Parts: structure tokens; sequence; C-alpha cells
């Protein structure tokens, strides 16, 4: 097996759960180095791989692994990290985000939907344009986000960058008129198709006028918002989803 | 009609030129100088045996799942000779059975399987088994 | 037990059930089993409440949670709008009863309902909600007037939940000269408050509020009493809050999970009204069913100053001395004997009259006046008022169900399924939210193609809760979660097969062409089936679509009661097969036959079109249950009794 160049041992290397990627980094000191390439850690579902499955696909014991793979991985893979699904996290503060954040400017795909995260989990998203190329964003629960954390995710996007394909801020019921004439700046999105605003009960349809006038693909099959409020699209867009919903925030019970 | 390959030891093998159209190298190397190519970096005992997969593709499977049952020092020579040729679909599959027979297996019989020399040192190996795990 | 019926004193004319009677040990159970009891001894029909009920509530001493009784609650409570589905059936039993040779007045609920519509920008959403919800608050307009029992406290009023539950509270019946203790079971969330002040009532889902409305009585295991002794006078500062909170944490530690918490002792007289309803209200934070607080004579001072009568309290004190219902708190002469005691001195309590002598005269009186004339958009609001409500034909929130086509009194003999096609086939615990509808309605559904056709705009579907009144948005969202786990399907989505067709389409569009077809349905499952709380349509959804039997291998107890209480046979595998036990992959015809007179807990040969037979037990339970199954369903039964 020690013939075989490191480019067919990269490629042997992808069929591999990250648990087998950490035990076969074991074995030899070539392949500590070569099970840490950045190919093989694209993807990483910190939630998901705590509870028995080992997914790394294209889209308690789980404290332990959000501090080995924030000392361990992700200072050297570090910067081909692609997605990054903490969805659902029973332990998952403000500071462990902070700390992934900022180690992976490649991002693609974010998600934290229902996470103890607060608008300063984005405290190292200041260069404007932190994680561009970022498609995917997904905060459906994070209550305790303000319109300054759309502030640093508006900054952390780029100029036109700007390529979010999806916007889910599906309870975060604190964001305002400003949370969203501030994702307006630079571009705006104008590849954005999903825009899930269904929870945010105290923006203005004046205010949400303004946000889709700058988002010329956005498809309103999937534009949700309060159904208490006057928007655009009032004839095709849909309405909240947090209808008869526990979970996330809603200006009515919708019983 | 057939092209000709030329093995390392001097022997010579004809094939069909759609078989050797799954060779990216070959089919790149047949429409710059347009029969007798040699190739000195395949053993002949390595050329039939990927040959034979390839005629099956001229066009995991259960067939592969059959043929790669070999010793370590033919599948090794299998995926080093696919690398040569570029065939792709070989290349994959010799992968997939390589990472099949790492599946669930502790650091420390996998250099019993593969024969690894364990050129480690205890300031570097008590430093590795310590960073791989969360596990 | 129409024995015990002893005419009160001389007061004006009343009787009541002596249930004192019983024997000598009576005077041994608690307060709390004693409201069961008497509960038990005026409805003892002899089919749904047995006599061997009445002496298994009697014998509480011995016949504790291991026994299950049925208690006929005095009343029901519902909450905003979870009363819709059974006012829609009232008014459609209505229309079945009149089409059927009857009259169309004797169809009211059978205990008095009580709508609070007023539970579960900030005042700009209100009109709007109100315009939203104008046909339901319309059609419980003309509920209110029309049924005898019913009545309704319009949205708005003061504030949430507390007073408008005190409001309510006649903790003494009176029902054709009759006199019983006050029950108040039903779908309120704060509707434990009522228990602090000796009115035995607990929470139970929507179908159970319906099914009381109907003649069933709610089902319970005997509960463990944990009788609170509760002695010595408090310190001299400390709150209500405070002795609230050493109450409540003292009564957690010891665990008292799933039983009667009620309370006695010498220092209950120091707990003022407000401090027992507190008391009550908390009972998911020490985990308990119940925190009983007998009547004593700080309840009755309490209901002089609300809204009760000299003439009405003294007739109360009687019927509650002469029952034995009354607990002196300086006369106690028959004690009880709870399960398990637990004492509490309340000179343990570290952070009284100076405000409890407050609320006496001061503004409990005044706001429970105040509250009376509460009671704007409400009376402004054009309802009917006829016998039979004028169903609107373009309405998509009040729609005349179909339980009642065809009623056909004297119900015909126990049809048998023939043919039938699996339409779902599921995993193991298959939650009531898997089941019926809830949240918003999805936009890829066939509840929204349902509105689209009816001119609505996507923003314009409400939730699938917002339309319990309509049954067509309902049945098309039942099965409709985007979570379930069909097995013909693989991957979690809500559709099903279409078998003689072969295609891949929603549950509601597939039961639609088996209709059309004449070809009944079946469900498969596993264990638990119908786990979680009851929701409504958690049985009404399956059987509107078309579904005749339910093959599992375990049910919620809950949950087979509604199966059987609206006409699906509930069935389940013989001990220790299953669907992969048999070679069942959900694609033959499914073939049953009800011999005659089913006793309960029968099997039944099913039998398939690749020739497997099989034997499979009809989990029917008693006689109520195999009757109501007779009938059709419960629906059915009751309209047929009012004709
Ligand atoms: S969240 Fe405002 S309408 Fe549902």
């Amino acid at each position: 097996i020690t013939h075989l160049p490191p480019e067919v041992m990269l490629s042997i290397f992808s069929y591999l759960n990250p648990q087998e990627l950490c035990r076969c980094s074991q074995v030899s000191m070539k392949w500590s180095q070569l099970t840490k390439t950045g190919s093989l850690w694209k993807h990483l579902y910190p939630v998901h791989w705590a509870r028995g499955d080992w997914y790394s696909g294209p889209a308690q014991m789980e404290k332990r692994l959000l501090h080995g793979l924030i000392h361990n991985v992700l200072p050297y893979v570090g910067t081909s990290v692609k997605t990054l699904v903490l969805a659902y996290s029973s332990a998952v503060s403000s500071k462990m985000v902070r700390q992934i954040l900022e180690l992976c400017p490649n991002l693609e795909h974010l998600d934290l939907t229902q996470t103890d995260i607060s608008d300063s989990a984005f405290d190292s998203w200041s260069w404007l344009g932190c994680c561009q190329s970022l498609r995917h964003l997904d905060l459906s629960g994070c209550e305790k986000i303000t319109d300054v954390a759309l502030e640093k995710i508006s900054r952390a996007l780029g100029i036109l960058g700007r390529v979010l394909l999806f916007l889910s801020l599906s309870g975060c019921y604190q964001i305002t008129d400003h949370g969203l004439r501030v994702l307006t700046l630079g571009g705006g999105l104008p590849y954005l198709e999903h825009l899930n605003l269904s929870g945010c009960l105290t923006i203005t349809g004046a205010g949400l006028q303004d946000l889709v006038s700058a988002c010329p693909s956005l498809n309103d099959e999937y534009f949700y918002y309060c159904d208490n409020i006057n928007g655009p699209h009032a004839d095709t867009a849909s309405g909240c989803q947090n209808l008869q919903c526990g979970f996330r925030a809603c200006c009515r019970s919708g019983e | 009609p057939s092209i000709k390959l030329q093995s390392s030891d001097g022997e010579i093998f004809e094939v069909d030129v759609e078989i050797a159209k799954q060779s990216v190298t070959i089919k790149t190397m047949l429409e710059d100088l347009g029969d007798p190519v040699p190739l000195p970096n395949v053993n002949a005992a390595i050329l039939k045996k990927v040959i034979q997969w390839c005629t099956h593709h001229k066009d995991i499977p259960v067939w592969d799942q059959e043929f790669l049952k070999v010793d370590q020092g033919t599948l090794f020579e299998l995926i080093l000779a696919a690398n040569y040729l570029d065939i792709k679909g070989l290349l994959d599959v010799t992968c997939k059975t390589v990472a099949n027979m790492i599946k669930g297996k502790t650091p420390e019989e996998i250099r019993k399987t593969f024969n690894i020399k364990n050129d480690f040192t205890e300031e570097e190996e008590a430093q590795v088994r310590k960073e791989n795990q969360w596990c | 037990f129409e024995y015990l019926i002893e005419t009160l004193n001389d007061s004006s004319h009343k009787k009541f059930f002596d249930v004192s009677k019983l024997g000598t040990k009576y005077d041994v159970l608690p307060y709390s089993i004693r409201v069961l009891l008497e509960a038990a001894v005026r409805n003892c029909d002899g089919f749904l409440m047995k006599k061997e009920d009445v002496m298994n509530i009697l014998d509480w001493k011995t016949k504790q949670s291991n026994v299950e009784v049925p208690f006929f609650p005095a009343r029901v409570l519902l909450q905003d709008f979870t009363g819709i589905p059974a006012m829609v059936d009232f008014a459609a039993m209505r229309e079945a009863v009149k089409t059927l040779g009857g009259d169309p007045e004797k169809v009211h609920p059978a205990c008095p309902t009580d709508l609070t519509v007023d539970h579960s920008t900030v005042l700009k959403n209100q009109e709007v909600e109100f315009g939203r919800n104008r046909e339901r608050l319309q059609f419980f307009k003309w509920s209110s007037r029309v049924f005898k029992n019913v009545a309704v406290i319009p949205p708005g009023t003061g504030m949430a939940h507390q007073i408008n539950l005190e409001y309510l509270s006649r903790v003494v019946f009176e029902e054709k000269d009759l006199l019983f203790p006050d029950s108040v079971v039903g779908t309120d969330s704060h509707i434990t408050m009522v228990n602090g002040l000796g009115i035995l009532g607990w929470g139970v889902g929507g179908i159970e509020t319906e099914a009381v409305m109907l003649g069933l009585p709610v089902s319970l295991t005997l509960p463990e009493v944990v009788g609170c002794e509760l002695t010595g006078s408090s310190n001299p500062f400390v709150t209500s809050i405070d002795v609230v909170l050493g109450i409540t944490k003292h009564l957690r530690q010891v665990g008292v999970a799933g039983k009667f918490v009620e309370f006695f002792g010498s220092g209950v007289s120091q707990l003022s009204i407000v401090d027992r309803t507190t008391i009550a209200n908390m009972c998911p934070e020490y985990g308990a069913i119940l925190s009983f607080f007998p009547v004593d004579n700080v309840t009755l001072k309490h209901l002089e100053h609300t809204g009760f009568s000299k003439a009405k309290l003294e007739s109360m004190e009687t019927y509650l001395k002469a029952v034995k219902l009354f607990r002196n708190d300086q006369n106690s002469s028959g004690e009880p004997e709870y399960s398990q005691v637990i004492q509490i001195n309340l000179n343990s309590i570290v952070p009284r009259e100076e405000v409890h002598r407050v609320e006496e005269e001061h503004v409990i009186l005044s706001m429970f006046k105040a509250l009376k004339d509460k009671i704007k958009r409400w009376n402004s609001l054009e309802a009917p008022d006829s016998v039979l409500f004028p169903w609107d034909l373009k309405s998509t929130y009040i729609r005349c169900p179909s339980f009642f086509d065809k009623l056909t009194k004297e119900p015909i003999a126990l049809q048998a399924i023939e043919n039938a096609h699996v339409l779902l086939y599921l995993g193991d615990s298959v939650t009531t939210d898997h089941i019926s509808p809830a949240g918003s309605i999805a936009r890829n559904s066939a509840a929204a193609k349902y509105l689209t056709n009816r001119g609505l705009t996507p923003r314009e579907f409400n939730s699938y809760g917002a339309r319990r009144g309509n049954d067509a948005v309902m049945t098309r969202g039942t099965f409709a979660n985007i979570k379930l786990f069909n097995k013909f399907i693989g991957k979690p989505a809500p559709k099903t097969i279409h078998f003689p067709s072969g295609q891949t389409l929603d549950v509601f569009e597939a039961a639609e062409l088996y209709q059309k077809e004449g070809i009944p349905l079946i469900i498969l499952a596993g264990k638990k089936y119908g786990s979680g709380n009851s929701r409504d349509w958690a049985a009404k959804g399956p059987y509107l679509l078309g579904v005749k039997a339910v093959l599992a291998e375990s049910y919620e107890k809950i949950h087979k009661d509604h199966l059987i209480g609206i006409g699906i046979a509930p069935l389940q595998f013989l001990p220790g097969e299953n669907a992969d036990s048999l070679g069942l992959s959900g694609r033959e015809t499914f073939s049953l036959t009800f011999p005659e007179e089913l006793s309960p807990g029968i099997t039944l040969n099913i039998q398939t079109s690749t020739g497997k037979v099989f034997s499979v037990i009809a989990s029917f339970e008693d006689d109520v249950e195999i009757t109501l199954y007779k009938h059709g369903g419960l629906l059915n039964f009751v309209a047929r009794k009012f004709s």
C-alpha cells in the first residue's frame, strides 16, 4: 500500500466516514498528514456524528466532538470546509460557533436551526467578505438574534459574492425593517430563490417591499412571511409556517 | 480494428479499440500518432486482469466483487495500473474495495492487515493518539 | 342505586343521592374519591356506568391504581375553538334527526358546556383575527342561542384564564331538583385551577370532551391519594408565593407522579382561595393529576363574596355536610385514610392575614361583579336563531360533515370488509400528529388544491386547525405530514401508492380514487399506533378517507377507544406476529367477516388475495365499545336515541 502515490491514497480515503478517517490517521506518519488534506473534510455534521450517524455527504458526546474538531481538525484542514450543519444541537454555544466560523472561510452551507445562538456567534465575520460563496443559511429558531446578526451576515457575503440561494430566518422574531434593509446592500441578493421570514412578526410590509425589490430571482412559492402584514406578492407568496407550532415564534396560534 | 499493447516482459497484446477507448491516456495517445504501442509500466500478469475487467465494461457489482478477490500484491498492482491507464471505473471500484477493507477496524490491526511499519516515536505517537479523539 | 335518594332539609325542596349510606368505608375515602363515587352513583344506568363500578370506587382501599373506573363529569370546558368539531357534529345531528322522523330539538349536549373562546399592533391584530374567525364565532353564537346547555364566553374579557373559570363555578349543581358536586373535565389549559375550590376537574383531549357531551364517561384508573397534611400557622413574615413554592417544592421531592394530592389538615384554613387555586394550577410542576382542596368554610366565605346568595349557600352547606363533602377545620369527625400522607408544618417556610383580610371586601367582590357585566363585536355579530343551521355552501370554514349519511335508524348488521386495499403501511410509534393535520397548509398539498379551486390565494390558506369545521380540508390533511414514513414509498414522503393504477399520489387522492370504485381500505402499522395525545381527526380523518379497520401490533389505549367510537374496527395481530412475520407486503386484498355477537377480545380471521389466512384479535374491551361499533360509531348511536 506504500507504493501507491498520494493521489490514489487520497481517493481511497473518500469512502471512509470521519471516524475511520481519524483511526487511519494514527497508522503511519504519512497517513497522519494524508487524512487531513482538506478534500476529505468538506462537509461536517457535528450533531449527526455524535449520534451514531457518520454521514459526511453533499448536503454529551456532542461537546467532545465540537471541542475535538476545533483544535484537532479545523486548524489543519481547514479552509476547505463546504457545509456545517449544527441543526437541533443540545450543546452548542455562541462561543463554539464563533471559533468554527473563524476557521471556515470557504463555507457554503450553514445550518443553525434551533440552537442557543446569539448575535455574538458571528463576531468573527468582520472583513467584508468573510464567508462569501455562501449559498445556504438556515437560522430557523435562533430567536435570540437581533438585526445585528444580519449586519454581520450582510457584510460576510461581500459585493457583486452575494450568491446566497436560501435564507430561513423562520422564528427570529426580533429582526426589523433595518434587519432587511441591510441585506440589500452592495448587491443585493440576486440569486436568492427562497426567503422564509415566517415568524418575524415585527417587520413591516414597507421594509419587506424594499427587500423583495432586491431579490429578482425570488421564487414566490418559497416566500413565507407574517399573515398579519401587507407585504408584496400578496396574491402569489405564501403565509407563515409557524402556525400551530410551539417550536418557532408566531404572532398568532392558528388554532 | 485491433490495437497492439506491449507489456513490460516483451509480450505483445491485441485488443479492440473500443476497449482502449475507456483508457483515457490511450484514447488521447491514439488520436495524435494514429498499432504497436508499448506499455512498460504494467506487467502481463496485471494486463491479463485489467483487460479482463475492461472488456466486461465495453458498453459494487457482484462480478467486480468476485474479480477483486486476490492477494494484496496483485490488488495494489491493479490499482497502480488503473492509475496509469486512467480507467476511472476500475480505479473507483478498486478504491471502493480497499476502503471497504478499512471499514470498522482499530488502528492497531490496520498495520497487521496492510503490513505497515509503525514509524512512530513515543513523543509523536502519544501526540497523534491524543488528537484523534473525539472518537 | 335509586334508594339512596334522600330529601334535603326544609330549605326549599331539594333531593340528593345520600352516598353516606353506602357503608362504613365511605367515611374513610379521601374527599376526591367521594366525588367520583357520587358522580358514579347517580349515573349508574347499568350500560355505561355499571353497578360493578360503583362498588369499585367504594372499595378504593384495595382497588387503587390496578383498577379503571369511568367518571361522569357535571360539565365540560372547551378552549378557544376546540369545540367547533363538536358543535358542528351536533348541528349536523340536528339535521340527521330531522330527516329521520324525529324532533330536531331534543338534540342537546348531555352536559353543560362552556365555550371559553377568549383562551389559548397587539390590538390591531385582534380585529384581523376576528374578521378571520368570523364564521366560527357566528357558529358559536348560533350554538349558544340554540342548545340549552351550551354557553359561550366571547373573545375579550377579564382577562385570560383566572376569574372566568371562577365565574362558571357552580360548586353544587341543580338539575331537576337534584344536587350533586361539580366536575369540569375539558380541554381548558387552566382547568385544574378549579380544584383549589372544591371542584374535582382535570384536563382531557378534544375527543374525550366531544364524547362526554355525547353521554360517554371519562375513563380513569383509581388514583393514589397522597393527602398532604398541612398543619401549623406560618411565620409572621411570609408571602403567598413563598408558601406556595414551599409546598410545591416539598411535593416535588417526594415524587407525586400521576396521583391525587388532596390537601387536608388544620393549616389549610390559612390558605386563601387565591392560594389554593395557585397550588392547584401547578400540578404539572410536581407532576400530579390533581391537588384537591375540599370545600370548607373558606370556600363558602369566598362564594358569598363573589356571586352567590345566602339562600343558596345554606343549601350548599346542608348538602355538602349531609354527603360528607364538607371538611370542618375544627370539627374533624370522619378523617380519611390517604394511601401516603405527607407532613408539612408551616413553621418551616423561609422567604399573612394582612393580605388575606384585604381580598375579602376589596377588589375581588368588585372584580367579579365587573366581569359579570363584561359579558362589543360579539353582541354586534349577525348569527342565526333557527333550529337547524343555515349551512353556507360557499364556505370553507364550517361545513356539514358526512358522519350521518346515511343514518338509517335500527342499525344494520355488521358489514364485512371485502377486498380492501392497504392505504398506508406505517412503522412503529405513529403519533397522532402524523395522523391528524396541524400547522400551516402546505403549498403543494391536497388541501391547497382544494382551497385553490375555491378561489383562495396561497396566503389565505389558514392553518389546519383554523379549518376544523370544514371536514374536506381536514381529511385532505390526514396522513399528509411531510414526516410520514410510508413503507410503500420508503423515504419519508406524505404520499401513498394507488394499486389498481400504480401511480404515486397523495393519501387523500388515493383514498378518493378508491372511493369512486367502492373499494374499502385498511391500514397496517406497528407498535403503539396512534401514540401521543388525542388530536381531532385522528380517528375522524381515517374514517372519512374510507378506512374500515386498522391493523397494528399494539395501539395506545386512548386511541383504540376513539377508533371504536367512529366506526373503525381496531385490530391487533396475535401475540408474536406482525406484518414482517406473515409475508404481508401490503399489496394484497384483505377480507374480514364479523361473525355475530362480537364478544370482547375476539379473534377473527383475515383472508387475502394471495391465499394467506391469518387470525387477528378484534380489540374490543367491553360491551359499551362493542355496541358503539355495532351502531357505526358514537355519533350514530347518539343520533338514534334522539329519534
Ligand atoms: S408569525 Fe406573524 S402571522 Fe404567523
